[PDB]
């Protein structure tokens, strides 16, 4: 999407690999607030939202 | 009520100790009052704080 038309899309009942992205070298920036980037595969969340 | 000097002593400890129980939820500026919150997300430089 445009930027000023961005989507979203919501993640629930499933099993969230993070190590996936987070190990992916073709990213260019990956920055967490309030979680450490690599403690992310031990967390549960009522849901996430993209 | 006849005993109400006895029973008055009863309740001042509870209540302070109870007092001092509910503090523990408090954040004081933190994120989680849960110590376990804070280890389970955090790196240690940020955890600290």
């Amino acid at each position: 999407a445009s930027v000023y038309a961005w989507n979203r899309k919501r993640i629930s009942n499933c099993v969230a690999d993070y190590s996936v992205l987070y190990n992916s070298a073709s990213f260019s920036t990956f920055k967490c607030y309030g979680v450490s980037p690599t403690k992310l595969n031990d967390l549960c969340f009522t849901n996430v939202y993209a | 009520s006849a005993l109400g000097k006895l029973q008055d002593v009863v309740n001042q400890n509870a209540q302070a100790l109870n007092t001092l129980v509910k503090q523990l939820s408090s954040n004081f500026g933190a994120i989680s009052s849960v110590l376990n919150d804070i280890l389970s997300r955090l790196d240690p430089p940020e955890a600290e704080v």
